[PDB]
RNA sequence: UAAAGCUAAAUAUAUGUAGGAGACCGAUAGCAAACAAGUACCGUGAGGGAAAGAUGAAAUAGUACUCAGGAAUGAGCAAU
RNA sequence: AUUUUAAAAUUAUUUGAAUUUUUCUUCUUAUAAUUUAAGUUGUUUCUAUACAGUACUUUCUUAACCCACUCGUCUUGAAACACGGACCAAGGAGUCUAGCAAAUGUGCAAGUGUAUAUGAUUCUUUAAACAUUUUACGCAUAAUUAAUGUAAUAUGUCCAUUGUAGAUUUGUGCCCCACUUUGCAUACAAUACCGGUAAGCAA
RNA sequence: CCUAUUAGCUGGUUAUUUUCGAAAGAUCUCUCAGGAUCGCUGGAGUUGAUUAAUAUAAUUUUACCAGGUAGAGAUAAUGAU
RNA sequence: AUUUCACUCAUAUUAAAUAAAAUAACUCCAAGUGGGCCAUUUUUGGUAAGCAGAACUGGCGAUGAGGGAUGCUCCUAACGC
RNA sequence: UUACCGAUACCAAGCCAUAAAAAGAAGAAAAAAUUUUUUUUUAGAAUCUUUUUAUGAGUAGAAAAUCGUGGGGUUUGUGUUGAAGCGAAAUACGUGAGUUUUCGUGGAACAUCUCCCUAGUGCAGAUCUUGGUGGAAGUAGCAACUAUUCAAAU
């Protein structure tokens, strides 16, 4: 069912799973388009692992923005200069390969910059 | 053969891996020849190696 | 193995898929080998009229170009 | 440059872009040009009519070195020489160029073109053509043999 | 569903973008397509379309043909989308005003000595944006050799298609179906 | 100007050896073989022919001592 | 942020008139706002007076109504009483070369390519880059016939063959169409001219 | 070892989405499980339209054409009967 | 018969009607394809066949959705969420 | 004879993508406190930005935009305050290959999506190969050659 929250209108959840990935371990949950001949999914039988298509794509007016109504952006060491102007539009996430000292300085600068952080409590 | 192409004329019908030999050593062979001829003229007391024709 | 010896099914639909093509219907038709001893005269006719028209053209061109 | 190949777009397609019902088989028709006059003759008769049969007498050792003769049409003669010399020759009514085409590397002079009226030119070539000679002499020029 | 040819989507034919990845020419087309969009003159539209054509359809145009085609009216400026090649088969040239993309040093020297000036498309835009007093020309598109293999298949009755041959000796495609003596002919 | 003869250079190297390199492979890859390899092994013979790298900084830090069990091994408060 | 404006209607004035003959009767002269114009705005609560919870968003497991035949394959016809698949991890298949053609992009352009090779205070990287005394060759500039060979208007003029349309172009009625001016490219023809073979003549 | 011989035949031939999208005819084939060929398709590019036209139409109408199937015959031919 | 001139033949709905008629026309490169089948109607051989073989058209294949309990082809109807 | 129920067909509206279409190479709005401060923006990227309409099925088959992998120049970083990997997971993003994160383990390297060059590059299968593990199962079975019993030592 479509989920409606504020202004972001999402049309689908339950990230799609590969056909037959239930009773076959070697088939991983990552989706693929089965080619086959009589492969059911291609025929689109009534109610059996319906496949992704273009129609499920959300609205580009709101597409990439996160429930924070704010696009996310990665940071590594000190790259906060391009964030000063658009503090109402871009949230910042620390890269997972950042040590505690650098992450501490980044969180210090960001908090006074007044920009939200996603993984604030990382490795501490 | 497939429609409007030239008639194939490839003379590779016999074994040719046995005889393929590319020349990677062009420039270094040139340098070796230069050094050899320079030494040949240097050892000759300054007399030019070339001959009138 | 028995093989179907002929059919003409689906041929009309294949023909009309691209639409029945029409000849280009150009204006002039060549006279390479049509009823000679008439176009033999006609070629001389054209040469004569062209000669008169072009010689008058050159006469006018000279009398206007001094 | 390998990922630009067509094959890199059909990895998950079973047939690899070479058909399913027909299948891809090694040398279906026959190796080389094997279909001559038996089953591939329609292609030969449609694209290379005169491929089959032999015509003409035999030159044993042609030795192409003998009958080598580059050709120059008669109009390009003025273009051969530099344009400033062209201007001075055109200006003067008393001097005419001499073009020994052997120096440039040309042998025969052919009659195609349209020279400049009332201007003589001297030409020296191993061979001439009748129409070229007529054109040259019609404007006061001279054909001079050389060897 | 609907009963529409090509399911009701309009399909054109031609270049939708310049595949030519060349910054100066990209800037130039950015200028002329804008001129076409703003103005209503077909001249700008045509020249913008012609700057997008492939390399094989902006062909060289020789000085002889260019001068011959301006022989009717002497005061106008020629615009040719391709480059103009010098022709050694011409003797003298007279006061020609041209605008092309590329040139050849011999042609440039010849035209400068003649006394004209090589207008580039920037100068053409700055001087005559409405196409005034400019005649549009292009060299022979189909005269290129690869078109000699086109048309009817070589071997068709009354066909004039050069067939692909390794050479033109007396044993290369000269016997069967080309002379009455050996089977049919043509 | 045949039916006698000689000769360095310009040229080739999937051999052996000795050096030097790499938009090459990185332990099912790369030579069959990174290690005790043409070894173990198979076939009476011509011959066929493998698997197997990484403790740790330092084992000149490689498991001392107690208890239980025949010993293996186990547990500790004991110990690197 | 230069059509959420115009008018369109409504109210309340005013203007003249009208007619179906008057409290939604109509047509505007002039005025100010309303919106039925010109895509849903307002009011009251709750979340809630808290920093993680039973609330709130989400993952997972269970159930519930409805539906759903093992995939891959050759095949007109696959879930088949057609064949391969006990399971897992790794490896595993349109590549490379020569030659040609086409499409595209680039340089140069009647020329093009610098080949072998040459010179250099280049000589870790340098087995690359740089450079090439006034026709070396390939491919192209002209074709054709078995072949001796022959070889593209023709000197009236540095016009550059002729038609039918045909892009532009200069103007007449700175944006259309009809009138004369140029006639790209090309398309369909016609002409000449070169080789070849016929035919007539023929020293 | 030649040799990784050849195999018109069997099996396989690995990531997404979007756009377009078929044939199982016809000629020839020591051809009938194959192949070449046009026909159907895609991609590319060009000329013409963008001016409710002109080309154009699996369309109908107006005019003008050609056929010998059903049907009808046995006294109109032939053959019956 | 040709060329050049006269003159002018609806053209403002357009030498009948109607046209999502320029989604055209052409040229080039190329894959797959080249065993078909079912259905109303016509029809050949055979007694007949879910047979063998053709004909105009549509489908199936290449395709699911609702119905015929159920079904590769029947009826409605062809699929972005 | 009415009334009804009945589709991924039809109609109205919303959103996606494709194609076409119309058009484009520089200025202050509002709210809250109390005229002054605070609060949000003040946009101009042409294979783009704004807007309109139509359409949306597909095997063999072709093209485009794409997402990852081993390397390589080029820019610019992360690393003992623990990187690469791996297990579990995420009010996480896409439509989707996947990307990005938190916790635990780990003990030395890792990415570049700034643009590009290159390739032994993406797996479920091939009675695929190599290595390991199942159910079948504590089951079949441990059968010929007649036969062993007691007491003690060890």
């Amino acid at each position: 069912a479509v989920k409606k929250v504020g202004k972001i209108i999402k049309k689908r959840t339950k990230k799609f799973t590969r056909f037959q990935s239930n009773r076959f371990m070697r088939v991983k949950p990552a989706w693929r388009k089965p080619r086959g001949i009589d492969c059911r999914v291609r025929r689109r039988y009534k109610g059996t692992n319906l496949m992704p298509s273009i129609g499920y794509g959300s609205n580009k007016k709101t597409k990439f923005l996160l429930p924070n109504n704010k696009y996310k952006y990665v940071v590594k060491n000190k790259e906060m200069e391009p964030l000063i102007m658009n503090h109402t539009k871009y949230c910042v996430q620390i890269a997972h390969n950042v040590s505690s000292k650098k992450r501490k300085q980044i969180i210090e600068r960001a908090k006074q910059m007044n920009v939200s952080v996603i993984n604030a409590k990382a490795r501490l | 053969v497939a429609h409007n192409n030239v008639l194939p004329n490839v003379h590779l019908h016999k074994w040719w891996q046995r005889h393929v030999r590319v020349n990677f050593s062009k420039n270094i062979k040139k340098k070796k020849r230069r050094l050899l001829r320079e030494k040949r003229r240097k050892a000759n007391g300054g007399t030019p190696i070339e001959k009138l024709h | 193995a028995k093989s179907k010896n002929h059919t003409n099914h689906n041929q009309n639909r294949k023909a009309h898929k691209n639409g029945i093509k029409k000849p280009k219907k150009h204006k002039f038709m060549s006279r390479k080998g049509l009823d000679p001893n008439f176009f033999r005269n006609q070629k001389y006719c054209l040469k004569g009229i062209q000669k008169k028209k072009k010689e008058l053209k050159l006469k006018a061109k000279q009398e206007k170009n001094n | 440059a390998t990922r630009f190949k067509k094959n890199r777009k059909k990895r998950g397609h079973v047939s690899a872009g070479h058909g399913r019902v027909g299948k891809h088989r090694k040398h279906p028709g026959g190796r080389g040009k094997a279909g001559g006059l038996h089953h591939m003759r329609i292609n030969f008769d449609k694209y290379h009519p005169g491929y089959f049969g032999k015509v003409g007498m035999r030159h044993l050792n042609l030795l192409k070195n003998r009958t080598y003769c580059p050709t120059i049409n008669v109009d390009k003669l003025w273009g051969l020489l530099p344009e400033e010399k062209k201007k001075e020759f055109s200006e003067n009514k008393d001097i005419a160029p001499v073009i020994d085409v052997t120096r440039k590397g040309y042998f025969k002079v052919l009659g195609n073109g349209k020279l400049k009226h009332n201007q003589p030119i001297v030409v020296k070539a191993r061979y001439f053509s009748s129409v070229a000679e007529k054109k040259i002499k019609a404007v006061g020029g001279q054909c001079i043999l050389v060897a | 569903g609907i009963a529409l040819k090509n399911v009701g989507r309009i399909k054109k034919h031609g270049r939708k973008h310049l595949v030519s990845k060349n910054p100066y020419l990209r800037l130039l087309v950015k200028l002329y397509n804008f001129l076409a969009r703003r103005t209503n003159a077909n001249f700008n539209k045509i020249i913008a379309k012609r700057l997008i054509m492939p390399k094989r359809y902006r062909p060289p145009l020789s000085l002889s043909k260019l001068q011959y085609h301006m022989a009717n009216h002497p005061n106008d400026i020629a615009v040719v989308v391709g480059s103009i090649t010098d022709d050694k088969r011409l003797f003298s040239l007279k006061q020609l005003k041209v605008c092309a993309l590329r040139f050849t040093e011999t042609a440039r020297k010849r035209i400068e000595d003649a006394g004209g000036e090589c207008l580039t498309f920037d100068q053409l835009a700055l001087k005559y944006p409405t196409g005034k007093k400019c005649v549009l020309l292009r060299g022979p598109t189909k005269a290129r050799t690869a078109e000699k293999h086109f048309g009817k298949a070589p071997g068709k009755p009354k066909s004039k298609a050069r067939p692909y041959v390794r050479s033109k000796g007396r044993k290369f495609e000269k016997a069967r179906g080309r002379r009455k003596s050996r089977a049919y002919k043509k």
